């Protein structure tokens, strides 16, 4: 199974540039799809990065181009980079990768406790 | 209103400055503000009627009409030592029904009704105190209306009647201006939707809408008294009466004996203040308002003080699957064709971001027929819809959109234009609607619906297999089932999806797997209850290997539990599903009539239910529940409205507490009932012996009067606000009937008044052994029984526990009474004003110490046969 740790994470403000890295235990060549999903403080949760089978990476409506996803095989530690985030788009962002399993329906859906951000005071 | 009503919509934008898809502007908005108003109308009286209100109380009308009386034969010290007592009994009652009432509020408008309103032409969330005229807002199912409204479009929307005009009857709402429920065009403050999704501007919001004044008249009434209030005002009339008795018969003995008239005529009066339970009323409404500020503590709105003592009772507590035990988060994660092939979905949340991938490589568009037609049978179909994002209806609705939006078909929600609709019921349990292609006008409308599996498999006719159609036989029924129950076991809610030409001729497609996680903190708290001794159960409109799965995973299902359907359920009579029902922890397919059969049910066993639950099917259960809880975040209007209880951090360690809670209510009672009553007693056969045995009293009628502040003001008031404790917690719950006065309650209370008698007894002979009348032995005795007083308040602290187990520091208030009553027990001892009223005068240290121990004699018998019966018990 994967367990997830989320490294380099916690509430910047607008306007800045970090990079987020997931350390996943488990293997990422089996893996369906390893995602970023966002949960904003006080509201649902959405998804700020996320690569699947398909190659095909995806990039959030409201952070499209800004937040960029990298990720390699062997290191098993996805990334995430963002640039200049907004405050209404602060959240406590989560960490998700799952396999592909048709015999076994299983939830192969794994979370990360992840690490907030939040913008309160602009400046 | 009615100018408005028959005025068109766009006359209407044309009068009030508004744009019908974008909204208003937020300097428009701080524009309409500043003539407008907010919704708030004027404001909601504590100095004035809340004061007073506490003076109609019976007892207290009797104890003013006792010191009228006294008036009457102007004695000053004897009326406004009354008076104080009724005025600081007043005073506590008022200070905390106030800080309860200003806490409900608070947490009331913690809460705000929020909207759906599109201010800038996008969805946003937005409350209803930040509403201004001319703003459009979207309506969802369960949504109390914002303001005013009047909407410029409707596909299906549903308003009820039942906020104003009282009646139940369902009411539709015309798109349509209509000349002249009196106008289905403009719609109603107070009122929520049913059924059906519709948007619309607003004429006005505050004081000019019409409707305000039945939410003045709603303000208006106050909140009745509760079946423990009525009970305890019946237990303190009787006592009254009791007492009344006493002292008559005791005034007969005395005029015998030929004992001074006036004073002993000042000496019943005192004793008729005395041991009559002017502070029972009081410290009910005392700990029923401590109750409302711990649930405002434990984050809970109650709307009415009965709720707070029924929780104590509560032995059953029913609930919902979804929205309830689970967060009613819904995503699509599996999909099984018709035809056998399977398909895998990418992704949680309501959006349309996921991956879709058969045999080892993703699907999209029009790739594949069979997982496109699901697909897009999972986008017309659904009313609700997802803008920016974020959900808007009901959560499964949207889980197939965002699965729709996920696979790359988002735009044939739109292409498709339906006409008449088949709308989703609880008890239907299927979904329908035929719609017609916006740039295919020349072919025919087709039929798409979604619903319960075994309905959904009964309506259609064929199937689709290898891209072609066949029509439906046993065998792949057989597979569908099994396949439907491999999807339910594996924990996966399952919603069957078919279409066809018209209804009664659709044909079946295949399946969608919507996974829904259970909500974090339910399984340790139902662990918690159950070892608590409730019967924690699981009411669903789902199948029975999803429901069973779901109560798996959170404990609620043991390794030999019986689950039985809504079939079963309304085949069974009342008797044998009363006898059934403890033994089912999962009830499923249950339609809202099914939930309000397992409420009566369980009704009519005397066990107190607690219905938990979120949706909009039907609140009339919720209603028919003896507590009604709703959720806060993800929770709809009208069962918010229809709820007795309202937690907003939806954890089930709150509802855990409030059982707690209602349970110590009873325990801080019977601290005061047992104290109050034994000091009572010990005074009233006191006065009985001495005044029969004609010696002379031991009590002067202003010691009778200190003694009734000390027996009803807050040093009794303190046993009354005693925390609660654990273990008592752990005790199983009660039935209805209080049963507050128990035999051993009851024993103890003869008890502790026979030691303070015998102790007072034996001091007054004591320095009556030189038969001499002094008032030493007076102020004697008069110590001794205080004394005894407070080590009989201390031994009443706890019921099942020891004096010195609990401790002094867990009760400040009981600390601050009991050295007010030591010091102004010492300030009558040694003022010279005091000594002279009270016919006192000074005493030595040693005898104060002897009169210590002495009183402390009972202290150490109540705590001898505690630990009797606590050694007894084990
Ligand atoms: N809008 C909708 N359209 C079609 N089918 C729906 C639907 N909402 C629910 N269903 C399905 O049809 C049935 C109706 O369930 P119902 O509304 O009576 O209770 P529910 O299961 O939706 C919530 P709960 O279990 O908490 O009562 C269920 O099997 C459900 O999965
Ligand atoms: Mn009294």
């Amino acid at each position: 199974q994967v367990q997830l740790q989320e490294s380099g994470g916690g509430l910047v403000q607008a306007g800045g540039s970090l990079r987020l890295s997931c350390a996943a235990s488990g293997s990422i060549f089996g893996a369906d799809w390893m995602g970023w999903y966002r949960q904003a403080p006080g509201k649902e949760r959405e998804f700020v990065a996320g690569i699947g089978h398909g190659a095909s990476t995806y990039y959030a409506d409201s952070v499209k181009g800004r937040f960029t996803i990298s990720r390699d095989n062997a290191k098993n530690t996805v990334y995430l980079q963002m640039n200049s985030l907004k405050p209404e788009d602060t959240a406590v962002y989560y960490c998700a990768v799952q396999y592909t399993q048709y015999r076994s329906y299983d939830s192969l859906l794994y979370w990360g406790q992840g690490t907030q951000v939040t913008v309160s005071s602009g400046s | 209103s009615k100018k408005a009503s028959e005025l068109p919509v766009s006359e209407v934008a044309s009068i009030l400055q508004a744009d019908l898809q974008n909204g208003l502007n937020k300097c428009e908005v701080s524009h309409r503000r500043a003539f407008h108003g907010w919704n708030e109308f004027d404001i909601s009286e504590p100095l004035w009627k809340k004061y007073i209100s506490q003076f109609k109380n019976p007892l207290i009308m009797l104890l003013l009409a006792s010191a009228v009386i006294s008036v009457l034969m102007h004695q000053f010290d004897d009326a406004v030592s009354i008076t104080v007592a009724i005025l600081i009994v007043v005073t506590v009652a008022f200070v905390q029904e106030y800080r309860s009432e200003k806490s409900l509020e608070e947490l009331s408008k913690l809460v705000p009704p929020e909207c759906h309103c599109v201010r800038e032409g996008k969805l946003e969330h937005t409350l209803a105190r930040d509403l201004v005229p001319g703003d459009t807002v979207c309506l969802s199912v369960g949504d109390r209306v914002p303001a005013d409204l009047r909407l410029f479009e409707a596909v299906d929307l549903s308003i009820d009647e039942s906020s104003l005009t009282g009646e139940t009857t369902p009411c539709s709402k015309v798109t349509a201006p209509q000349p002249a429920a009196s106008r289905s065009n403009i719609a109603f403050m107070g009122t929520l939707v049913r059924c059906g999704k519709a948007k619309g501007v607003v004429i006005g919001t505050g004081e000019n809408s019409e409707f305000g004044e039945v939410f003045k008249m709603m303000q208006a009434e106050e909140a009745p008294k509760t079946p423990l209030q009525k009970s305890m005002d019946l237990l303190g009339k009787q006592l009254s009466f009791y007492s009344f008795g006493i002292i008559g018969i005791i005034m007969l003995v005395g005029w015998l004996l030929g004992k001074d008239i006036l004073e002993m005529f000042t000496i019943s009066v005192s004793l008729a203040v005395a041991a009559i339970p002017e502070g029972l009323p009081i410290v009910v409404t005392v700990t029923l308002a401590l109750g409302v500020m711990r649930m405002v503590k434990k984050r809970a709105i109650v709307k009415k003080l009965p709720i707070v003592e029924t929780l104590g009772c509560c032995n059953v507590i029913c609930s919902d699957k979804t929205g309830t035990l689970t967060k009613n988060e819904m995503t699509v994660t599996h999909i099984f064709t018709s035809d056998g092939l399977h398909a895998e979905v990418t992704g949680v949340g309501y959006n349309q971001f996921g991956e879709v991938i058969v045999d080892g490589d993703v699907v999209h568009g029009f790739y594949n027929p069979a997982v496109s037609r699901i697909v897009e049978a999972g986008c017309v179909c659904n009313d609700a819809v997802i803008r920016n994002n974020t959900l808007m209806g009901k959560p499964t609705e949207g889980a197939l959109i965002a699965l729709a939006m996920k696979m790359g078909l988002d735009g044939l929600q739109q292409d498709y234009i339906r006409k008449a609709e088949y709308p989703f019921s609880s008890e239907q349990k299927w979904m329908a609607v035929k719609c017609v292609h916006r740039t295919q006008q020349d072919r025919p409308e087709i039929c798409f619906m979604k619903g319960a599996y075994e309905q959904v498999i009964k309506y259609c006719t064929t199937y689709q297999s290898k891209g072609q159609t066949l029509t439906l036989t046993q065998q792949q029924r057989d597979v569908y089932q099994q396949e439907k129950a491999r999807m339910g076991s594996a924990g996966l809610r399952v919603l069957a999806l078919a279409s066809g030409p018209e209804l009664g001729q659709l044909t079946f497609l295949g399946l969608v797997g919507i996974i829904d996680p259970p909500r974090t903190g339910v399984k340790e708290a139902v662990t918690t209850l159950i070892a608590s001794g409730v019967s924690i159960k699981m009411i669903t409109g789902d199948s029975q290997e999803t429901a069973v799965a779901i109560a798996s995973r959170l404990g609620l299902y043991s390794k030999t539990s019986q689950s039985v359907s809504g079939e079963e359920i309304d085949a069974m009579d009342v008797q044998q599903l009363s006898q059934i029902v403890p033994k089912v922890a999962v009830f499923y397919r249950a339609s809202p009539r099914h939930k309000m059969k397992i409420i009566k049910s369980l009704q009519k066993n005397g066990s107190v239910v607690a219905m938990t639950g979120d949706g909009v099917n039907d609140a009339v259960a919720l209603k028919a529940a003896d507590i009604g809880v709703a959720m806060g975040q993800t929770g709809t209007d009208v069962c918010k409205e229809a709820a007795d209880m309202i937690l907003v951090d939806d954890d089930f360690q709150t509802i855990m507490s409030a059982i707690e809670e209602g349970k110590g209510i009873y325990n801080n009672i019977k601290n005061f009932v047992r104290f109050q009553l034994s000091t009572s007693i010990a005074a009233l056969t006191l006065i009985s012996l001495a005044t029969l045995m004609n010696f002379p009293n031991p009590l002067n009628a202003m010691q009778i009067l200190w003694i009734n502040i000390i027996m009803d003001g807050p040093p009794a008031q303190s046993l009354g606000v005693e925390p609660v404790d654990k273990d008592v917690i752990r005790k199983p719950p009660r039935n209805w009937k209080d049963s507050i006065l128990t035999k051993n309650l009851i024993l103890k209370i003869l008890v502790s008044s026979i030691i303070i008698v015998c102790g007072t007894l034996f001091v007054f002979w004591r320095e009556l052994r030189d038969n001499v009348i002094t008032p030493r032995d007076t102020t004697m005795t008069f110590t001794c029984f205080v004394f005894f007083d407070m080590f009989n308040a201390l031994s009443s602290r706890s019921q099942t526990k020891s004096v010195f187990e609990i401790g002094l520091c867990s009760n400040r208030m009981f600390c601050y009474a009991v050295l007010g009553s030591i010091m102004g027990q010492l300030l009558v001892i040694y003022f010279p004003p005091l000594q002279k009223v009270f016919q006192t005068e000074s005493l030595s240290i040693l005898d104060l110490l002897f009169l210590l121990g002495l009183t402390s004699s009972v202290c150490i018998v109540a705590e001898i046969i505690k630990k009797v019966e606590r050694s007894r018990e084990k």
